[PDB]
């Protein structure tokens, strides 16, 4: 800021870097969609896993 | 975009498999065999097993009985020669 002698914009943008600070958050958004898809997963899983040490055994 | 997910599709797949059927089948095939040659009942005696035992089983199997039955005939009509000529 002290390299422009004849500034008179540098607070301007300097104040709307200042405003924008709060830039804008992310999204966590997914606590329902995404316990749907590893639930599903996790029962073709334990379906899948449990069967196969059934079949070994047989 | 997502997870895919084909490791734990196994479920419904092992019915549609070529070798699912030989699987099935030979676990049925393997369960009410005896195992050793057992219940063999070597013995049995209808006063004419003993015959079947000694000369007609896959050990003995020579011709032997088809040569006693070929005197059984040199014995049959001779006798009846003796009640003819």
């Amino acid at each position: 800021r002290s390299v422009l002698k004849n500034t008179s914009v540098i607070d301007k943008i300097e104040s709307y870097v200042k405003q924008y600070k709060p830039v804008k958050i992310d999204a966590s958004k997914q606590l329902q969609v995404i316990e749907s898809f590893e639930k599903h997963a996790m029962t073709n899983a334990k379906e899948t896993e449990s069967l196969v040490s059934k079949e070994l055994k047989d | 975009v997502s997870t895919l997910i084909p490791p734990k599709v196994v479920s419904s797949k092992n019915i549609g498999s070529a070798p699912n059927a030989k699987r099935i089948a030979n676990v049925v095939h393997f369960y009410k065999s005896l195992p050793q040659g057992p219940a063999p009942a070597i013995k049995a005696n209808t006063r004419l097993a003993r015959y079947k035992a000694k000369y007609f089983d896959g050990d003995n199997a020579s011709g032997k009985p088809l040569w006693h039955f070929a005197l059984g005939i040199i014995a049959f009509g001779y006798s009846m020669e003796y009640y003819f000529h």
